RNA sequence: AGGACCGAACCGACUAAUGUUGAAAAAUUAGCGGAUGACUUGUGGCUGGGGGUGAAAGGCCAAUCAAACCGGGAGAUAGCU
RNA sequence: GCUCGCCGGAAGACCAAGGGUUCCUGUCCAACGUUAAUCGGGGCAGGGUGAGUCGACCCCUAAGGCGAGGCCGAAAGGCGUAGUCGAUGGGAAACAGGUUAAUAUUCCUGUACUUGGUGUUACUGCGAAGGGGGGACGGAGAAGGCUAUGUUGGCCGGGCGACGGUUGUCCCGGUUUAAGCGUGUAGGCUGGUUUUCCAGGCAAAUCCGGAAAAUCAAGGCUGAGGCGUGAUGACGAGGCACUACGGUGCUGAAGCAACAAAUGCCCUGCUUCCAGGAAAAGCCUCUAAGCAUCAGGUAACAUCAAAUCGUACCCCAAACCGACACAGGUGGUCAGGUAGAGAAUACCAAGGCGCUUGAGAGAACUCGGGUGAAGGAACUAGGCAAAAUGGUGCCGUAACUUCGGGAGAAGGCACGCUGAUAUGUAGGUGAGGUCCCUCGCGGAUGGAGCUGAAAUCAGUCGAAGAUACCAGCUGGCUGCAACUGUUUAUUAAAAACACAGCACUGUGCAAACACGAAAGUGGACGUAUACGGUGUGACGCCUGCCCGGUGCCGGAAGGUUAAUU
RNA sequence: AAUUCCUUGUCGGGUAAGUUCCGACCUGCACGAAUGGCGUAAUGAUGGCCAGGCUGUCUCCACCCGAGACUCAGUGAAAUU
RNA sequence: CUUUAAUGUUUGAUGUUCUAACGUUGACCCGUAAUCCGGGUUGCGGACAGUGUCUGGUGGGUAGUUUGACUGGGGCGGUCU
């Protein structure tokens, strides 16, 4: 639910801010959070590896279960909560010998549901199962790459995998960006797709509402003097030159991938 | 008028302090140069 | 509710006069801008010189910066005074 | 010593950092003090810092530092596991009065509290490097209840006034009391109790979690303040006796009530929003290995111990950072009266000061101010400077607009003092008395006393009633940038940078990219609705032709083409 | 025109008089569509222009109040040569 | 000798399969109280990836340097036997 704010403010005027209701409003749960501290984008030499990273508002981390790992024991969605550290939302599961866990929260999915892992589960939204036992066709969330590794394609909000063919011990898939890759049977995913659908709607409105997400300001190339950016200097506005990256490489059009290891996994490009 | 330098002992000791020359191979060799020329103060431990 | 309005503390520095062997190696006096936020502040910590950091002025890095300070090559070289 | 002036949200008082004898007493005036000096933060000598409860030390951790083994590296060395350090954060306990020339929550007087050790007695299962709970946490807003504190009245002691009046509805002063202990209040949160079972908490559990019944409905936790006690005490106006004119000792009256009231406390509460808001120990509980007449655990009483280091003085500054006894800089705390919306501003209280050269004179000229005939920007690069407006309540208000604004648009009227409505109004707060009660810091009813705006009518004084300090100048056309913001510490604050928004492009995760001879690390405990690079810069209407040149992307039939043989 | 040399182009408005300003013409030395084009309410210690009030800015200066300058006692520099 | 097929040697290249070198930032057990490291069981890749020597291309990312003289001042123009 999208909901435009009226322009009371210069900084108010262009502001869309999505809104759930049935998030949780209290506090998250006490055993499965952690502590994690921002880091600026220094690294362990202490000089800056990521730029414009640094401030914003204090987070935890919550444990999330993208294994789905436990079989057999089904569990009963408690509440729906705002995990500050990704897109999507998270649910609260309580399984039925007396233990709880978050979990990522796909479409269509509400308290008091029921969701089931393993081989025997049936074909419902947010029940995982390794892809031998899912139809060719559907379309599925938080997949794996090894098994026993934990999911980790197509976890964003609103994003989906498609089961395209299944040749012997490999089944292909359709990923976000449109590419064909064969992954391993044995790897487990789960049915449907990933809830928050409606957060690439959102306008944030103001300067102040990105610094709030640790993001500084980024300066053009061109607005520098010559010894800092090779697009610097000028008596005026002047460029006369190939755009490049603040190091001197091609920044438009020059691919970047050199990976001879996986190739024999990647069946057709992006493009 | 701010001035450049504002002292405290804390970070006085944590730098130029005796145990903090002797932990680096190149602080050692400071000791090393003011013992030859015969200093009566090593160093700011006071 | 508000990177909302007027205005003290607090943070700045737009105009004018004085000062210029100054009270002060950047201030004083009268007005001035922000003032619940991209705010301001105490203590401790991290990034080291062809390097750091930079809402980008070649700015800042101990009154020193189109390449800091100390010691060394070193009594560099000087068709010039 | 008597007067005068100045500060009083500080130019008063207290902490922290930093300094180190500057602190107090005796003595001296050579050098130091921008002058003299009998004076001093100066010279010489002596004296002064007293802790179970304040701080450090100590137990525990954040960012981060080191790091047995270990991985890497010409050597030096780099990163890091188990560990071990590291506050700016978490963990037990004391308050009132008196005293010294100089210390006191440390000494003395009165009344308290905490943590361990040993001994006696009585009951009993204890036990961790392990499980669970708790510690434990954001921004903003609003109301209720209180306190600090203040004003007035009552009470007590004193006065009857240098010049008209002052035995009264007159004047001055005082009216103070802590931690601790009992009570569990305004209020906040929460359903209790008993049986059976379980794929969970790495094994176990009676603990936490989950599931199924039966029974009762009030049980429990937290909590400002008030009251009683502490306290037949201490303190206290004042009087009295000497004095070595500094001060010593004795006695010591009253010590109540109403109203107003915080930015402090209940409140780590309540409501709400998105940007979703530390860790570990102290503490509670549960069992495993082991012991089981033992060791242990709980309780009452007795008794012992709490070591070591700091403690003087500077109080936003003559002692700290500025070469100075320098119109500079320095984190936190306290917060009286009248006027006021106010921590602004004016005058004062407690308190502290008059800024370490003076005495005359009353020229030009310079600096900071006051007033000005007629004119009113004619000055000038330019209304630079100066002059001018300035508060509250009500009436009224244009084009344009992204419908919020423009707008405090523009402009106008009222404003003092006295009397009445009303011997003080609406309102606020509230003691008796009556009734009830599960009896209490209770419920209803009741209204004495206290406090009290705003308005209307009438009269009245001045040249002037927002009378001082304080406190917008307004309007019309136009370039640039959407807006708040950032910037050349010290000649440039802008049209320059950023910005939300848009587009291209790279990246399938051991991701692209960056710091690194490497090991590793950031990106990210993220996964294409995500991350990096580049350009443009809200929003509205749009973004047309050119691939010859340079660059980049895709293809490999043919020519040339390295090491190699 | 933040762009236009010739150029104070030409026409209109405003002034007694306007190289600046507002509105147009097109002859664009040498504008032009994300090194974005044309508009745009609100915002600005932003550049230009015109009005009302107000005045010592000015015609053209005059007087007054304090701090120096001047004389007396104490201390007592500097650039330069 | 040309055009040619055949038995047979030299092997150059093109795929397919295999596991034992090699990789694992998949799962599990131990050192061990330990998300480093090492050893073992297993799955997945597999003579590919990657590294050392030699070598063709690209390479202002970085470094060292050059860029004449005469001249009615220097540049522009001209000149240098
Ligand atoms: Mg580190
Ligand atoms: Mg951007
Ligand atoms: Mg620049
Ligand atoms: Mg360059
Ligand atoms: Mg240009
Ligand atoms: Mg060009
Ligand atoms: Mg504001
Ligand atoms: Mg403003
Ligand atoms: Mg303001
Ligand atoms: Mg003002
Ligand atoms: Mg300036
Ligand atoms: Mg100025
Ligand atoms: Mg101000
Ligand atoms: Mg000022
Ligand atoms: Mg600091
Ligand atoms: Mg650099
Ligand atoms: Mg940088
Ligand atoms: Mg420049
Ligand atoms: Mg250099
Ligand atoms: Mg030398
Ligand atoms: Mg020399
Ligand atoms: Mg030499
Ligand atoms: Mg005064
Ligand atoms: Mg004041
Ligand atoms: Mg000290
Ligand atoms: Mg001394
Ligand atoms: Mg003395
Ligand atoms: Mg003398
Ligand atoms: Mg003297
Ligand atoms: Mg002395
Ligand atoms: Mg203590
Ligand atoms: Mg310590
Ligand atoms: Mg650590
Ligand atoms: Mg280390
Ligand atoms: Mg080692
Ligand atoms: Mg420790
Ligand atoms: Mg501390
Ligand atoms: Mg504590
Ligand atoms: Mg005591
Ligand atoms: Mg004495
Ligand atoms: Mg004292
Ligand atoms: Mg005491
Ligand atoms: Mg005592
Ligand atoms: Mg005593
Ligand atoms: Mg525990
Ligand atoms: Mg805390
Ligand atoms: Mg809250
Ligand atoms: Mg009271
Ligand atoms: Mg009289
Ligand atoms: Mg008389
Ligand atoms: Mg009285
Ligand atoms: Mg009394
Ligand atoms: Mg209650
Ligand atoms: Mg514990
Ligand atoms: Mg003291
Ligand atoms: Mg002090
Ligand atoms: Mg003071
Ligand atoms: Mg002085
Ligand atoms: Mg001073
Ligand atoms: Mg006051
Ligand atoms: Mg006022
Ligand atoms: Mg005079
Ligand atoms: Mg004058
Ligand atoms: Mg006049
Ligand atoms: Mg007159
Ligand atoms: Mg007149
Ligand atoms: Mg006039
Ligand atoms: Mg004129
Ligand atoms: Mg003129
Ligand atoms: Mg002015
Ligand atoms: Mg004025
Ligand atoms: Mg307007
Ligand atoms: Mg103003
Ligand atoms: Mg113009
Ligand atoms: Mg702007
Ligand atoms: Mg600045
Ligand atoms: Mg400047
Ligand atoms: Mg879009
Ligand atoms: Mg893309
Ligand atoms: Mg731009
Ligand atoms: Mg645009
Ligand atoms: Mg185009
Ligand atoms: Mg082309
Ligand atoms: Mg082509
Ligand atoms: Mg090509
Ligand atoms: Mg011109
Ligand atoms: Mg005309
Ligand atoms: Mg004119
Ligand atoms: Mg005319
Ligand atoms: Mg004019
Ligand atoms: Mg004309
Ligand atoms: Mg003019
Ligand atoms: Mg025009
Ligand atoms: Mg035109
Ligand atoms: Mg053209
Ligand atoms: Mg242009
Ligand atoms: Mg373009
Ligand atoms: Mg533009
Ligand atoms: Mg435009
Ligand atoms: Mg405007
Ligand atoms: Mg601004
Ligand atoms: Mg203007
Ligand atoms: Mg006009
Ligand atoms: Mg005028
Ligand atoms: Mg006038
Ligand atoms: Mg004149
Ligand atoms: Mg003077
Ligand atoms: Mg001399
Ligand atoms: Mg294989
Ligand atoms: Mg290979
Ligand atoms: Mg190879
Ligand atoms: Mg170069
Ligand atoms: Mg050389
Ligand atoms: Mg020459
Ligand atoms: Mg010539």
């Amino acid at each position: 639910a999208v909901v435009k704010c009226k322009p009371t403010s210069p900084g108010r005027r262009h502001v869309v801010k999505v809104v759930n209701p049935e998030l949780h409003k209290g506090k998250p749960f006490a055993p499965l959070l952690e502590k994690n501290s921002k880091s600026g984008g220094r690294n362990n030499n202490g000089r800056i590896t990521t730029r414009h990273i640094g401030g914003g508002h204090k987070q935890a981390y919550r444990i999330v279960d993208f294994k789905r790992n436990k079989d057999g024991i089904p569990a009963v969605v408690e509440r729906l909560e705002y995990d500050p550290n990704r897109s999507a939302n998270i649910a609260l599961v309580l399984y039925k010998d007396g233990e709880r866990r978050y979990i990522l929260a796909p479409k269509g999915l509400k308290a008091g549901d029921q969701i089931q892992s393993g081989v025997d589960a049936a074909i419902k939204p947010g029940n995982t199962l390794p892809m031998r036992n899912i139809p060719v066709g559907s379309t599925v969330h938080n997949v794996e790459m090894k098994p026993g590794k934990g999911g980790q394609l197509a976890r964003s909000a609103g994003t989906y995998v498609q089961i395209v063919a299944r040749d012997g011990a490999y089944v292909t898939l359709r990923l976000r960006s449109g590419e064909m890759r064969k992954v391993e049977a044995d790897c487990r995913a789960t049915l449907g797709e990933v809830g928050n659908a409606e957060h690439m709607l959102r306008v944030l409105g103001k300067a102040g509402a990105a610094r709030w997400r640790g993001v500084r300001p980024t300066v053009r190339g061109t607005a520098m003097n010559p010894v800092d950016h090779p697009h610097g200097g000028g008596e005026g506005r002047n460029f006369g030159k190939h755009p490049v990256t603040p190091w001197g490489v091609q920044t438009k059009g020059k691919k970047t991938r050199s990976n001879k290891r996986t190739d024999k996994f990647i069946v057709r490009r992006r493009s | 008028m701010k001035r450049t330098f504002q002292p405290s002992v804390l970070k006085r000791n944590r730098s130029h302090g005796f145990r903090a020359r002797m932990a680096t191979k190149n602080g050692r060799q400071v000791l090393a140069r003011r013992r030859a020329k015969g200093r009566a103060r090593l160093t700011v431990s006071k």
